[PDB]
RNA sequence: CUGGUGACUAUAGCAAGGAGGUCACACCUGUUCCCAUGCCGAACACAGAAGUUAAGCUCCUUAGCGUCGAUGGUAGUCGAACUUACGUUCCGCUAGAGUAGAACGUUGCAA
RNA sequence: UGAUAUUGAAAUUCGGCUUUCUAACCCGCACCACUUAUCGUGGUGGGAGACAGUGUCAGGCGGGCAGUUUGACUGGGGCGGUCGCCUCCUAAAAGGUAACGGAGGCGCUCAAAGGUUCCCUCAGAAUGGUUGGAAAUCAUUCAUAGAGUGUAAAGGCAUAAGGGAGCUUGACUGCGAGACCUACAAGUCGAGCAGGGUCGAAAGACGGACUUAGUGAUCCGGUGGUUCCGCAUGGAAGGGCCAUCGCUCAACGGAUAAAAGCUACCCCGGGGAUAACAGGCUUAUCUCCCCCAAGAGUUCACAUCGACGGGGAGGUUUGGCACCUCGAUGUCGGCUCAUCGCAUCCUGGGGCUGUAGUCGGUCCCAAGGGUUGGGCUGUUCGCCCAUUAAAGCGGUA
RNA sequence: GCUGGAAGGUUAAGAGGAGUGGUUAGCUUCUGCGAAGCUACGAAUCGAAGCCCCAGUAAACGGCGGCCGUAACUAUAACGG
RNA sequence: GAGGGUAGCGGAGAAAUUCCAAUCGAACCUGGAGAUAGCUGGUUCUCUCCGAAAUAGCUUUAGGGCUAGCCUCAAGUGAUGAUUAUUGGAGGUAGAGCACUGUUUGGACUUCAGACAAACUCCGAAUGCCAAUUAAUUUAACUUGGGAGUCAGAACAUGGGUGAUAAGGUCCGUGUUCGAAAGGGAAACAGCCCAGACCACCAGCUAAGGUCCCAAAAU
RNA sequence: AAGCAGUAAAUGUGGAGCCGUAGCGAAAGCGAGUCUGAAUAGGGCGUUUAGUAUUUGGUCGUAGACCCGAAACCAGGUGAU
């Protein structure tokens, strides 16, 4: 009597990486995923990897998308 | 078979690149236009 | 108030009944020219006498499907005590029912 | 076993194979002398002879002998299985999270299945036709995804990331603010700047593929390039820097370039961190006791028997776990018949009967006393012989 | 395993030195040739045994099988696939 | 019987691992030598302050080690630490449901009723988590240097896997206590309830748990 | 420091040598700046630019290194009463 079973891979840190409301550096990470449960908004691009990330310095707020829909945008105030 | 092979600049000064070739699909050298770093330039690429 | 372009989770939808036209929109004839078909001026692109509400688009009614949706109660659960299945105190579903609901609103050409 | 030194003189044949000869070298061969000795030496006759023996270099055989290696995890060890990477569940709506827990994949492919610019919308169903499923091509209506997306799964995609055409090679060079992950070594994302470019009318997009797997430190060695060094000077050997190649090193952070077994002839250092005997927990298994009553029983469920299903007690069986004991708790059967329980084998007292009587069957009370001798087998167990009122079942390491 | 054989293949040291590189007396491109010496490598050719092969040997080491039918043997197969 | 011979990388053996000075799977003595021992045992006077871990990664690795986590001391920055109130957000568990993928019962003739699900979802909590530069209370936190120990954990409650909804079983998540904690209660009883011992007193009030006698307080 | 003089002293004398005052780069090299790079373009390491000699305490390394304890290996000898 033996198993055939047992065999797992690495287990990737995926989530949100900063929260609503909270100021951020030009380049930072907002959220990791595989594919799109979150789209990118105002000034917020996609990697290669579907990470969202910053390209300002300003303040995150996620937001709405229609219907079944979110998105991320980051804001320049100061 | 998946085989790697070398690109070299030709007639000019040397700037190779690296890549993969199925050999049955092309049993001859391939033939590409690359930059070459040390001319500026962009040559022909053989092999 | 007809048309152009933007914002709002169908409370904007689908379906049925009815009104209308050469300002605008639209159906319509044709392939000489720029353009085109696995083949086919159907589509795309052009030249435009006339012709039609028949069809798209906008207008009034419509709770027939879709969508929205309280109150009260229930299930579950943080914490506290007894004990092993029961008190007390906050939070508070899902489903169902009473209900909205035939859209509100920005900038400019005219009308 | 071959070459070469000791090793020399002549002469046939395509400096060499091959034949004679004597002087080197050899004789545990005979005779003489040292010498009353035949160990040794010398002399003289015979035998052999450039061979043999010996030195140096090379190839082969070689448990006769020697030095070592022969992995880890593991509900004890051995046998079986697994070891690195990717996706989902257990995982308790942030991230992380174990078990020899429940399921699957990978060690690649693509020269267009990459980049850019335009155009298009699937699967399935009915209707009518050379009728192979009206689904092998055809034209309608219904249809928000059930279609496809190279390959497992999950998450996404009708703005399409899906389908079709034109051009092309960004599957470029030097870099890089910032950030995720994290013991280290590694891994991941990245706006923008400069030099070349492709597509598009232009704004713009392009540092491979919808995303996540397709991989291996250092040392050493090979191939190209190069403002480097080069031991008195000038060169060159030999190094350094840049690019790249060679490991199923899969026990996948990789002991070495190179490695298997037996020990009952065994030894030492430790452990109840870990098994075999007994104790302890549990009761699957075991042994007893009940609930329901289809039925059997000449009729008649319950005198007696009790299908399919359900609920308990005990701690005498085989097991599960590994809590004391490895600076030692002696393991089977027998002799002994001591002590205890009652689920009673005989005796004592009763209810029912499918109890005429003599025998029986089943249930209730009762532990005072009693409960044989032999053949076979180390046996417990078991079969048999001859008796008895009866030849009871269990505990006490 | 042992013994005998040599038709072919593989096979060391040792012999042989076809070519190549380093250096420089002389030339001129004005950073390409280059004789004589010394010096780092050298390949075709010759080279024994062994092994690959051929034969014998078991009181040498060792080895000595399966499925399926059939009466003048009722069950069974003498005999056959 | 006497006199002799064979010596340990050896000798002898009618064969047993048998004998070679009461010792032999390789005799005794003296040296290398204080061989090596990731393994047991031990390690000597007194007060004061602080005070752990039994985890992760890799390992010829598993009762060993190295880096990180947790303790202590010295210096520096200094509000950056903790709890609660308000607002915002990411994330699909409990429950529920059948719109998808599978499973299922009875009526019709595609439809109406009724159920199931870790790897089903049209839906969806309580808690927990990340932030603000927003108030009140509190006392920590970060950086650089010197020195460590730890890598065998256990029980109780609760959320799960495994086993048989067995085990004082085993493997993970979340709290407490023991470890390293004396005192009171549970008869006795490390892990259960109450509660943290600087020293002295023949003073008072309480917690858990109790008040007929042992045995303090209601026959 | 060795050495020399001095009572086996203290300390005279002795300036070979050592650390610091300037870094970066594999090296040639340049220098408050250097490396990479076509390009301070960007980036890395530097421009703090106060050390140095003796000594108390803590820890480490090389020596047996806190103490006691093997089964064994090698070398030279003694034994057949």
């Amino acid at each position: 009597s033996s198993t055939k079973n047992g065999r797992d891979s690495e287990s990737k840190r995926l989530g949100a990486k900063r929260a609503d409301g909270q100021f951020v550096t030009g380049g930072s990470i907002l959220y990791r995923q595989r594919g799109t449960k979150i789209y990118p908004g105002e000034n917020v691009g996609r990697g290669g990897d579907d990470t969202l990330f910053a390209k300002i310095d300003g303040v995150v707020k996620f937001e709405r998308k229609g219907r079944d829909k979110k998105q991320v945008s980051v804001y320049a105030v100061a | 078979m998946r085989v790697n092979v070398t690109l070299a600049c030709t007639e000019c000064g040397d700037r190779n690149y690296i890549t993969t070739k199925n050999k049955r699909n092309n049993p001859e050298r391939v033939e590409m236009k690359k930059f070459c770093s040390r001319e500026n330039k962009q040559t022909l690429h053989r092999e």
